[PDB]
């Protein structure tokens, strides 16, 4: 489905 | 600076391999993006995450803007040592 982002 | 690259592997391949019961927590790989081409992967586990390693056109790769690298294998170094915003801390090279 989708990706991991690292938090902002 | 191979050995944790898996290439052209799929991503449900990738979290087959890393989701092996002998790989602890950071059992990483990093692989092309099928979504997005240019782009590469770090997938990383217990469950398995997907970063997305985008590459700017002068050069350099980054997960995020703030962390910036010359090299995959630079990202590699760098994650190894601190998780910084990762799931985990990368540990282990997923085995072949
Ligand atoms: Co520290």
């Amino acid at each position: 489905p989708q990706y991991e982002e690292i938090p902002i | 600076a191979e050995e944790w690259y898996f290439g052209k592997i799929t991503r449900r391949e990738s979290e087959r391999l890393l989701l092996n019961p002998e790989n602890p927590r950071g059992t990483f790989l990093v692989r092309e993006s099928e979504t997005t081409k240019g782009a590469y992967c770090l997938s990383v586990s217990l469950n398995v995450a997907h970063y997305k390693i985008r590459k700017l056109d002068s050069g350099g790769f980054y997960i995020t803007s703030r962390t910036q690298f010359s090299s995959l294998q630079q990202l590699v170094a760098y994650y190894s040592k601190h998780a910084d915003g990762l799931c985990h801390r990368l540990t282990n090279v997923c085995p072949t």
